């Protein structure tokens, strides 16, 4: 917007307009894939932490 | 890139891989609780509550939750992160290892090697500084009674910690091996998403004794969904340049008439060396806690005040740029193009190719970078709105959560791909 | 109680520097391993790689345990 090189926002617009986009199927799948991993991942190490802590505390 | 998941299950081959992470997780997990001899944690736990030990949160959160329960592995893989960044440095710096990585992989090794032993060093270092700093300059706040702050507590803590850093390299280094993904990444991925339940479950705990209003915590989940399919639409999208040849005998193609140039490389690896960066004065003013200019300064990089996260969504966008920029060879590509007899219709095979293309992946990654630092901004301003607060929900959180998995999935996918035709 | 308390100190600092020593000496494969993934089709397994492996793994367990008993000694 400054003086005195011109904004070349526009071809920023202009090369963003000529994208491809992905399909509807290709969003859905991959939410559900990274839902399906982090999901997984989550579930199994709280259950680590969770069985680990509770061992843990048989020490005392 | 997408599914990839049941059939990865499916494989015996692949079932190895993830059955082996899944162990080696269990092992750091079950290491996470061995505590750092001389250690009270409780006291640092509640120290953590506190507006001088909130700022801490940036580097308990990367530390994979070992920070408050200071186990052997007290910094995570940060020392090392740290170590890859500054040995960045020194290569840019000085010549005398570029000559090594000149001479071929046989100096890469040697690059590597040095990283390594920096990261242990860096473990060493930083051991006995929080140690000598933080943990006795009170003095004895944080200390277990019947240990002293003299010289026997630091060797305790060195001698800990040192062991503790490279058991999980090389941890992270088998993973890298024998499983799935990156090692450090994948590990770092743990870290942050093991605190993940416990907050949904305290959170739905909170719900029922009208403490949280159970709309703010719908309307957050619902966030963070918006979140993964954003960042899901985003890393899969790119931009085709169509290429044609070649008839007669030069071609004839006979092969994909388009190049896909993407937004995002992707790579996890830049939010992590920003989030490092972000936290090297965090980590260097915290330990002197009595003096109110350094918590002051801290402060200032705290990512959840505006300064510090404004700081870090600049980081953020700068270092995804610059990395997906880097990673993106158009010299290999246009080479490619000349010997295949590659001509895009416009132009002559050569540099003026490079030029061009240049000239759309500047006006291109622009979108991409900013669209990162857009997830890095969001979060923090929906928990300030919303009741919920987290700092395992921040954007550079969902930021590693959603690049790891990504990064994971489409590498199987990949060797899948690669292992049908 | 003094000599059993410093040598188990000693046995804790000998099995650390010994750890630390494997995994230095111990490099990955086609390096780095903070850069990629890695390939998935096939890999071998070296006897040297496979016993500093079944050691240095044992000698995660003991430095583990023997950091129980440090950080558990009245």
């Amino acid at each position: 917007m400054f003086a005195r090189l011109i904004r070349y926002f526009q071809e920023a617009r202009a090369e963003l307009a000529r994208v491809t986009w992905p399909t509807r199927e290709q969003v859905v799948e991959g939410t559900q894939a990274i839902l399906l991993f982090t999901l997984a991942f989550m579930v199994i190490l709280g259950l680590y932490d969770t069985v680990f802590r509770f061992l843990i505390g048989l020490l005392r | 890139m997408v599914k990839a998941f049941w059939s990865a299950l499916q494989i015996p081959e692949l079932r190895q891989r993830v059955l082996f992470t899944l162990l080696v997780l269990a092992a750091y997990r079950l290491g996470a609780f061995i505590p750092t001899p001389g250690v009270d944690l409780d006291k640092i736990q509640e120290f953590l509550r506190t507006a001088q030990g909130g700022v801490f949160g940036i580097i308990n959160l990367f530390s994979g939750g070992n920070f408050e329960r200071f186990s052997i592995f007290a910094l995570g893989i940060m020392p090392y992160i740290t170590a890859a960044i500054i040995m960045q440095i020194l290569v840019t710096v000085v010549p005398a290892l570029e000559k090594l990585s000149k001479e071929g992989e046989e100096g890469r090794r040697i690059i590597n090697q040095y990283t390594r032993i920096g990261g242990i060093a860096l473990g060493a270092f930083q051991g006995f500084f929080l140690a000598t700093a933080f943990l006795g300059a009170e003095g004895g706040r944080f200390l277990l009674p019947g240990w002293s702050p003299g010289p026997f507590f630091w060797f305790v803590v060195v001698v800990t910690q040192v062991a503790g850093i490279a058991l999980l390299l090389w941890m992270a280094e088998r993973i890298t091996e024998y499983g799935i993904g990156n090692g450090t990444s994948l590990i770092i991925f743990a870290g942050i998403v093991v605190e993940w339940l416990p907050q949904i479950l305290r959170t739905i705990g909170l719900i029922r004794t009208g403490e949280v209003n159970l709309v703010a915590f719908l309307f957050f989940l619902a966030f963070i969904v918006l979140a993964f399919a954003g960042m899901a639409a985003v890393q899969q999208a790119e931009r085709r340049i169509p290429v044609q040849y070649a008839r007669g005998a030069a071609g004839y193609g006979g092969q994909a008439t388009y190049i896909p140039i993407k937004l995002n490389a992707a790579g996890v690896i830049p939010i992590i060396f920003a989030a490092a960066i972000l936290q090297i004065p965090i980590f260097l003013a915290a330990p002197f806690q009595d003096n109110p200019v350094l918590q002051g300064i801290a402060n200032f990089f705290n990512p959840t005040r505006p300064s510090g996260l404004f700081i870090e969504v600049l980081l953020v966008i700068l270092f995804t740029y610059v990395y997906t920029a880097v990673q993106f060879d158009p010299k290999r590509i246009a080479e490619s193009l000349r010997e295949y007899g590659g001509f895009i219709p416009g132009i002559r095979p050569g540099e003026p190719t490079v030029k061009f293309l240049e000239h759309i992946v500047s006006r291109l990654t622009l979108w991409g970078a900013l669209f990162l630092g857009l997830v890095t901004l969001l979060p923090q301003i929906i928990q300030n709105l919303t009741g919920i607060h987290s700092i395992a929900f921040s954007g550079i959180g969902l930021l590693i959560v959603v690049g790891v998995a990504l990064d994971t999935l489409r590498q199987v996918e990949s060797q899948l791909m690669l292992r049908s035709y | 109680m003094d000599l059993l308390y410093t040598l188990v100190i000693l046995f804790y600092l000998g099995v650390a520097g010994l750890l630390v020593y494997l995994v230095l000496v111990q490099e990955p494969k086609q390096g780095a391993g903070d850069l990629m993934g890695g390939s998935a089709d096939l890999f071998s397994a070296r006897g040297v790689t496979g016993g500093l492996y079944r050691l240095t793994v044992i000698l995660g367990v003991v430095f583990a345990a023997l950091a129980l008993v440090i950080g558990l000694w009245p």
